[PDB]
């Protein structure tokens, strides 16, 4: 339960986005700036502008993992094996903060495909993120 | 409780807010995504479906009131855990939710209004909103006993 | 997900606790309607509390599945599929919960084999049951 | 709800309790198991295996005045929000940290104390304390984001 219809609206979901998902990333964190001010530190550096091009080309690169993690539902542990370690481990990114970033994509997924995201869309990918967010913390667990 | 500049923004955007299906929707969506809360209603009859659920008019009822309730929350926004007091009452009386399910709840609240919404419901107006679910979240269940 | 000094761990732990491992739920589960009541309610057959018939009788059976949980440790889904959905999705354990438990035995645990459990036996023994923990939930994630 | 009293009335069970040791237990452990810790905790060094995040000076101190910090607080409950608004300033405007921490550390502690005083440690001991917690680092959210 990565359960195929789960699958099969997660990818179809994933799929309606595009090349768009590069903009959803940074609306994301655009977003969990403002609105789960407590992230903010992780994000040092980081001209968090408003909507500036630091967060932008990371906004760039949560969306191009997401978005192979989309393309290959069963081997997520071999896949994320690279950042699951980043993240957990030398990032040491509370897990409470996971659960932050992934509402705030559903706002803005939700805000930007409504047409299409459905309880069902709606829970195949909660889940998902869900399925996302234990591999990356798997230093812990 | 917050800018009254902010105070300002929830008041005006809550009101183009619809009432019966934005807690429907909520209520709804809540129903299969948490698919647990769904004990607290056998209240209702159908959460054995997605379709069922929402529709369920009573499972739609429930969110009507579970919703220009909270919000009638703000009015007062204030004072208190007043307000609330009361359906906390009820709330560890005799149903038992988590403070937990508060949270989901008020987040699932914020998918609706974001998509109804929109694109207004802004990572400002996302963020007062924000506030508002941690708070109502909050008293309702601060409430205990 | 466990670490191999971890299913170690949670072993002479788990292989410490011994024929006590059924007085171990009881006492848990006995600790948590106590501590933290709103999970009381998951128990309408029994009188709960306190010694209780009904309560060593499921201590037993919480205790025993853990027996088996690792028991083998390479793989708890196979394991448990069988268990953990009727708690997912027959009772539906809201999951929360899962940690009330975990903390529940991990001070019922901590309390019987202090010279025992360890800055590293909690550890391994924590992670462990985060994890009997996501697989009990499952049937949905 | 401080029960009047178990509470405190149970903390009589307090004091019997030991600082150095407690704290410097209770922040040592909390430090190896939700390793996302000690981002946090700077300042200080070592604190790679279980071993010397054990030793730590920094943290041993650090377990101390922290259980003492409290701990004091079984002292008057009436009004804990007052007694650590305090140092709700410090967790929320210095290291900005999350309320889900306050619970992880007081779990630790109900864990540390049922380690140390064993069978002493009650269905009854262990939930009067389940509840200090509670209250404390929720007094610990009042605030700060
Ligand atoms: C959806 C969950 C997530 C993905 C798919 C995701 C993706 C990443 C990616 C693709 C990078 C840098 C890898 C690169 O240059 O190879 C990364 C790094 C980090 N991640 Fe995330 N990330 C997640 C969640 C989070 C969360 C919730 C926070 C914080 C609160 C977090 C904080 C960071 C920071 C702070 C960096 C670092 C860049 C440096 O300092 O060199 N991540 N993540
Ligand atoms: C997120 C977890 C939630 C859960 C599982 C819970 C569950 C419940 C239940 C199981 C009842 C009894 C229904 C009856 O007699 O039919 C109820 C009534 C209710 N809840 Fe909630 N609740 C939740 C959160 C909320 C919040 C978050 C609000 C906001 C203000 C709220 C508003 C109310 C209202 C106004 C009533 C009773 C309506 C009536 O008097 O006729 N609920 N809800
Ligand atoms: C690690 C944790 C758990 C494990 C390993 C455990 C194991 C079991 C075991 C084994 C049963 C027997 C099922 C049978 O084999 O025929 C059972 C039933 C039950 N479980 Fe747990 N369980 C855990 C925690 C929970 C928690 C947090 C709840 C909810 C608050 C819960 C609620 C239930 C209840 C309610 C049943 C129903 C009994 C009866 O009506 O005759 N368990 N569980
Ligand atoms: C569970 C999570 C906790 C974490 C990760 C966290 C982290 C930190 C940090 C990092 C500092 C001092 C850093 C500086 O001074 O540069 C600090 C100080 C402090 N903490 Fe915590 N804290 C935790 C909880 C607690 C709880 C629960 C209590 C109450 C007991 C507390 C009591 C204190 C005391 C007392 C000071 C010292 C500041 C004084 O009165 O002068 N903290 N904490």
């Amino acid at each position: 339960v990565l359960s195929a219809a789960n699958k099969s609206n997660v990818k179809a979901a994933w799929g309606k986005v595009g090349g768009n998902a590069p903009a959803y990333g940074a609306q994301a964190l655009q977003r969990m700036f403002l609105s789960f001010p407590t992230t903010k530190t992780y994000f040092p550096h980081f001209d968090l502008s408003h909507g500036s091009a630091q967060q932008k080309a990371h906004g760039q690169k949560v969306a191009n993992a997401l978005t192979k993690a989309q393309g290959h539902l069963n081997d997520l542990p071999g896949t994320l094996s690279n950042l699951s370690n980043l993240h957990a481990h030398k990032l040491r990114v509370n897990p409470v903060n996971f659960k932050l970033l992934s509402h705030s994509l559903l706002v803005t997924l939700a805000s930007h495909l409504p047409t299409n995201f459905t309880p069902a869309v709606h829970a195949n990918l909660n889940k998902f993120l869900a399925n996302d967010s234990t591999v990356l913390t798997s230093k812990y667990r | 409780m917050l800018t009254a500049e902010e105070k300002a923004a929830v008041t005006g955007f809550w009101g183009k807010v619809d009432v019966d299906v934005v807690g429907a929707q909520a209520l709804g969506r809540l129903l299969v995504v948490y698919p647990w809360t769904q004990r607290f209603f056998q209240h209702f009859g159908n959460l054995s479906s997605a379709g069922a659920v929402m529709n369920n008019p009573k499972v739609k009822a429930h969110g009507k009131r579970v919703l220009d309730a909270f919000t009638q929350g703000l009015k007062h926004l204030d004072d208190l855990k007043g307000a609330f007091a009361q359906l906390s009452g009820l709330h560890c009386n005799k149903l038992h939710v988590n403070p937990q399910n508060f949270r989901l709840l008020g987040n699932v609240l914020a998918l609706v209004v974001a998509r109804n919404f929109g694109g207004q419901f802004t990572p400002n107006v996302q963020a007062l909103f924000q506030k508002v679910v941690a708070g109502v979240a909050n008293a309702l269940a601060h409430k205990y006993h």
